[PDB]
């Protein structure tokens, strides 16, 4: 009966209309959300032999949530998840950028 | 470029001789975003714990949604056995093409 | 052959590098069969490595007879399509120690990352729900700063499946939703899984006028429809 | 042109009335409350539960499930031309002088053969034509009874045929209707 | 000469074929289980009749995979079968 | 032979068909048309004698077809020749009728680009060929399925029935076609011996043989009883 | 490679339950060709129409491709030398124009006694055509609808 609920915290009647579900729907989005957690946990555990450990922390499950499907739960553990790099390019790239545009202003 | 003409080698090992120009270019576009993207995961992945596992679960997490399944003839059998279970209904025997009813066809509709 | 105007201009170190390849670089597998079969079969972690032995032994982890045991105990899981709830906190626990001892990890599952799963869940479906609902709907007061009841079908979580269908998992689950969630009209929906049969029409055979009392398997399929 | 005249059966009671008076297959048992799947001769008994009630829609749909090919083959069962014989006894319903008897038959599905395929995958180890091949040959050998024989096309002989047994879109007043449903 | 050349190369170009290092086969959780719990039922109900040894571990008694505790990315691994 | 020549078509005609009596041609553009022809020059208005108005539109002995809204990939004519069968890149197949130029039905069972639609012998059931590798019996009354074809390993190109409507027939483009049970789904044949993706197949009227052709160029004949 | 799936072919059919004379039997039934039939279109002498009876095809109720060999209602059985004879304006019109009365007549005499609401349909289809010509005999036969009719 769980599922009700989520439709009825989703959908509320707010002044403008209460949408319900039927029970179809209630098989389809059960089916839906019962393959969802095999596919984020069968992920994090090959996250978690990654990281060459045995236990299955809630750091695994996080990185695969922010990365792929961008959920952004806020922190359980999310200041080690959140890896800053600043994506700058080599030496070589800028060096390569400079010849293209030494080309194209020596083109004119 | 070097690249162009590998395509060119590429596209001559699987026959096909005949294409546009712009697709190699469209081959070589594509490439580029894949590689930067599995590189970009890739080092997240490696910041988290480079290698060829790390670039093995870089482009496992992608493979879930995008490209072609793999061996999916198992679960499309299963699917089908699934739908393949009702017999069939009853036909019409007045040897013509018999429509849905009303409401579930184009015509009742309106602007 | 023919190609010398391009197979030329290529460097000397390219042509040295492509007159070498072959096949048997690898040690993969490519028959979908196979990779069906092992994506199909349960598999237990084993050892044979002394150090791993001797780190699994270390930790108070237990032989294979517990991880075989905890393979069958996750299986064995009311799985949330039968139970037409969302799961709870001990089934979450159970089919999670069950998948990370397919996968190998033979350590202990954390108690956050559940309520972790828990809120994912609750997200997801609450994204897919949201997407479907304002479709069947304009809500005039929301999406502003200044009209009765509608229940959603399964035509309409196939039609904003579609409409926008970077919302899925693109596994199974899209799949039957976009094979078979949609009926047409003598689908016999409101059943109990059977009655869809064709000697449901054809009449309840009755019992015992014999004395050896064999009976006939159109008998049989009428026995089953009971239970 | 063939040899001989052959005598093949592939329907279900044709294959059963050929095969009374052999040995079964299997051996289900209700008795009240409970069940029991044995062997023809440690054999479990289970409660209401939800892998027989599965089972069960697939008992009165005559098809093997997928799921046991391998360990049939496991369990040195006798098959009988790729089918195998469920004799249920009914206990509820006994005779005194025996329990109420029936012999049903399961038939092959192409998941069956998937899943016999994926299992001899283990220790064969050959590529996907060698799956084509094998398949083909088995369908082949094993689905003979064909109705491949074609009869008057009706489309053709209109001129010699009932003018009603057609159904063609007519015009009416300022509409046209076609036939639905 | 560059014929030899030629020709090499496209002897080279006709013999690569890449595999994918990473495919995720497409499957389900709930024709997996089903499939488990039918096997269960039916590998617990008949015996084996073996010639020297039967399949299984403990509380599987059917095919059961052989993953080692390390190598979690190799591509296949061994069965159990019943050996005579 | 009679050959019908398509002129100003800048390589956006996609497979035609013609009718019975040949009295119709239908052609799929790569725009999300479909352009019928009348074959005999006819008025192709079906004026129905009241004639009220609208003599002002350009009438080119030509009517056009736009419900689609992916490129046409194949047509089909019923044997009544009063209905029209087009399957699209967009993931339904549209029925038309021939008699006012109008969509009738939308039939929505695919998620992949539908490839070849084919009516029955007696027009009954249409089958159906997709990219998901799966071909589809359907039902001109029904608007989902009602039976799905699986066991091929890449996708179907052609499909067509048994002249008498009861088995179905399907290539692939892994080199192979199958012959389907219509009633139980499950494949009957698999021919093997092609080396091409299998274009187009044809049972001959006795039906005791199965004729097709590749994209190597090379036909082939296979009996349906032994297989090889 | 053959010989090895020959073999794989014949421990197939050994596991799977087939007797050793009924796989060899499956084998010789499996390499001879499809023989012909000679009714092979269903030429309009020996052939029938398909029966249109409201049900799903079935390929049951039906024998092997190896082995060697392989009601009707009026209104129909009479269209068809309706049009036969319909379709001509030629030298011969009216000598049939006289002859398709009579078997008209017999055929709903012989149609009474079987069938009473074919007979209704066969007798209401094709009377407006020869009214004129036949007088009130028609009206005459409005009143026969069973055996005690007649």
């Amino acid at each position: 009966r769980k599922l009700r609920e989520l439709v009825k915290t989703v959908g509320i009647d707010e002044g403008d209309g209460e949408t319900v579900i039927d029970g179809d729907v209630e098989e389809l989005l059960l089916d839906l959300a019962d393959d969802f957690v095999t596919n984020v946990t069968a992920f994090s555990c090959r996250l978690a032999k990654h990281r060459k450990s045995d236990n299955l922390e809630a750091r695994d499950i996080q990185l695969h949530l922010e990365r792929n499907w961008n959920i952004r739960i806020p922190g359980y553990s999310a200041d080690e998840i959140r890896s800053t790099r600043k994506w700058n390019p080599s030496q070589n790239y800028n060096q390569k950028l400079q010849s293209i545009t030494s080309d194209k202003v020596a083109a004119a | 470029p070097r690249d162009v003409r590998l395509l060119h080698l590429l596209l001559a090992s699987q026959s096909i001789h005949q294409y546009e120009d712009q697709v190699p270019l469209q081959l070589m576009d594509f490439a580029h975003r894949y590689t930067q993207g599995v590189l970009k995961d890739a080092l997240v992945y490696n910041d988290y714990a480079l290698g060829v596992e790390d670039i093995r679960l870089a482009i496992a997490a992608r493979t879930q949604y995008q490209f072609k399944p793999t061996a999916p003839k198992e679960l499309m059998l299963q699917l089908a056995a699934e739908r393949n279970k009702k017999a069939l209904p009853q036909v019409m025997g007045t040897w013509g093409v018999r429509l849905p009813p009303e409401k579930y066809c184009l015509t009742a509709k309106e602007w | 052959y023919k190609k010398i105007v391009m197979s030329l201009p290529l460097n000397d170190r390219n042509r040295l590098k492509m007159i070498t390849k072959e096949a048997g670089k690898r040690g993969f597998i490519f028959c979908s069969v196979f990779q069906a079969r092992l994506n199909n079969i349960p598999k237990i972690p084993i050892v044979t490595n002394p150090e791993s032995l001797k780190r699994v032994k270390s930790n108070n982890l237990k032989t294979p007879l517990e991880w075989s045991q905890d393979i069958m105990n996750g299986f064995n899981v009311p799985l949330a399509s039968e139970s037409h709830s969302l799961p709870d906190t001990d089934s979450f626990y159970l089919r999670m120690v069950g998948i990370a001892r397919e996968h190998g990890l033979v350590g202990t599952v954390d108690a956050r990352c559940v309520e972790l799963i828990s809120l994912a869940l609750d997200q997801y479906l609450k994204n897919i729900i949201e997407f479907t609902i304002d479709t069947v709907r304009y809500r005039r007061k929301k999406y502003s700063d200044y009209s009765g009841l509608y229940k959603s079908v399964s035509e309409m979580a196939a039609d904003k499946r579609d409409a926008k269908i970077k919302q899925l998992d693109d596994d199974k689950n899209e799949d039957e939703c976009a094979d078979e969630a949609k009926s047409i009209n003598n689908g016999n929906n409101s059943s109990k899984d059977d009655i869809g049969d064709i000697s449901m029409s054809s009449a309840v055979n009755e019992e015992l006028h014999e004395n050896r009392t064999i009976s006939l398997t159109n008998e049989d399929i009428y026995d089953s429809l009971s239970i | 042109r063939p040899k001989r005249l052959y005598n093949f059966v592939e329907d279900a009671d044709s294959i059963l009335k050929k095969y009374e008076q052999y040995l079964h297959s299997f051996e289900f048992h209700i008795y009240e409350n409970n069940y029991k799947i044995c062997a023809p001769a440690g054999l479990i008994l289970t409660k209401n539960n939800e892998t027989l009630k599965e089972f069960l829609e697939y008992v009165a749909r005559g098809r093997i499930p997928d799921a046991i090919m391998e360990v049939l083959r496991d369990c040195n069962i006798q098959f009988y031309e790729g089918n195998l014989i469920l004799q249920v006894y009914d206990h509820t319903n006994t005779v005194d002088v025996r329990p109420r008897v029936y012999r049903t038959l399961l038939k092959p599905n192409d998941l069956t053969t998937y899943y016999d395929m994926m299992s001899y995958a283990d220790n064969a180890r050959f590529s996907d034509s060698i799956y084509q091949q094998f398949e083909s040959e088995i369908l082949t050998l094993t689905k003979r009874n064909l109705s491949l024989s074609v009869p008057l096309n009706p489309y053709e002989h209109r001129d010699m045929l009932e003018e009603t047994a057609f159904s063609e879109p007519h015009w009416d007043s300022e509409k046209k209707s076609f036939i639905h449903e | 000469t560059p014929e030899e050349e030629t020709t090499q190369v496209l002897n080279g170009v006709s013999r690569s074929f890449p595999l994918p290092l990473e495919s995720t086969v497409l499957s389900s959780v709930r024709y997996r289980t089903k499939y488990f719990r039918m096997r269960e039922m039916f590998a617990s109900s008949f015996s084996v009749k073996p010639g020297y040894t039967s399949p299984g571990y403990g509380a599987i008694h059917s095919r059961v995979g052989c993953l080692d505790l390390d190598r979690t990315t190799d591509y296949k691994f061994r069965v159990r079968t019943p050996q005579p | 032979v009679c050959m019908y020549t398509f002129q100003n078509t800048n390589k956006d005609m996609s497979c035609l068909d013609f009718s019975d009596d040949c009295r119709i041609a239908a052609a799929g553009f790569q725009d999300s048309y479909i352009k019928i022809w009348s074959l005999d020059g006819s008025s192709l208005n079906n004026p129905n004698i009241a004639l009220n108005n609208n003599d002002k539109d350009e009438d080119p002995t030509c009517k056009t077809l736009v419900g689609h809204s992916g490129t046409v990939y194949s047509t089909s004519f019923s044997p009544d020749n009063k209905y029209l069968l087009s399957g699209s890149e967009d993931k339904t197949v549209r029925l038309w009728s021939m008699d006012t130029h109008t969509a009738l039905v939308s039939y929505k069972g695919h998620n992949h680009p539908v490839w070849d639609v084919s009516f029955s012998p007696l027009g009954h059931y249409f089958a159906t060929a997709s990219h998901d590798q799966t071909a589809r019996l359907w039902s001109c009354d029904h608007i989902y399925p009602l039976r799905i074809f699986a066991g091929h390993l890449n996708d179907v190109d052609c499909v067509s029935f048994h002249p008498n409507g009861c088995y179905v027939f399907t290539g692939s483009s892994d080199k192979t076609c199958r012959m389907w049970d219509v009633s139980t789904g499950d494949s009957v044949r698999l021919f093997l011996g092609h080396t091409a993706p299998v274009i187009s197949i044809a049972v001959c009227p006795d039906g005791r043989w199965l004729s097709t052709g590749s994209e190597d160029g090379i036909i082939n004949v296979w009996d349906i009883g032994t297989g090889k | 490679s053959a010989s090895d799936l020959n073999r794989i072919v014949l421990e197939y059919l050994n596991k799977k339950g087939y007797h050793r004379t009924e796989a060899m039997l499956r084998a010789e039934s499996g390499r001879t060709l499809t023989p012909q039939n000679k009714q092979s279109p269903a030429n309009t002498k020996t052939g029938k129409f398909p029966e249109q009876s409201s049900i799903p095809p079935n390929p049951g109720k039906t024998a092997k491709p190896i082995s060697n060999p392989t009601p009707e209602n009026y209104i129909r059985a009479y269209s068809m030398l309706k049009n036969w004879v319909d379709s001509s304006l030629e030298i011969y019109k009216p000598e049939l124009s006289y002859i398709m009365y009579p078997i008209f007549i017999y055929l709903f005499l012989n149609l009474v006694a079987k069938n009473p609401v074919y007979a209704r349909r066969f007798f209401d289809r094709f009377s407006p055509d020869f009214k004129d010509f036949h007088g009130s005999e028609i009206n005459r036969l409005f009143s026969v609808n069973s055996i005690d009719h007649i």
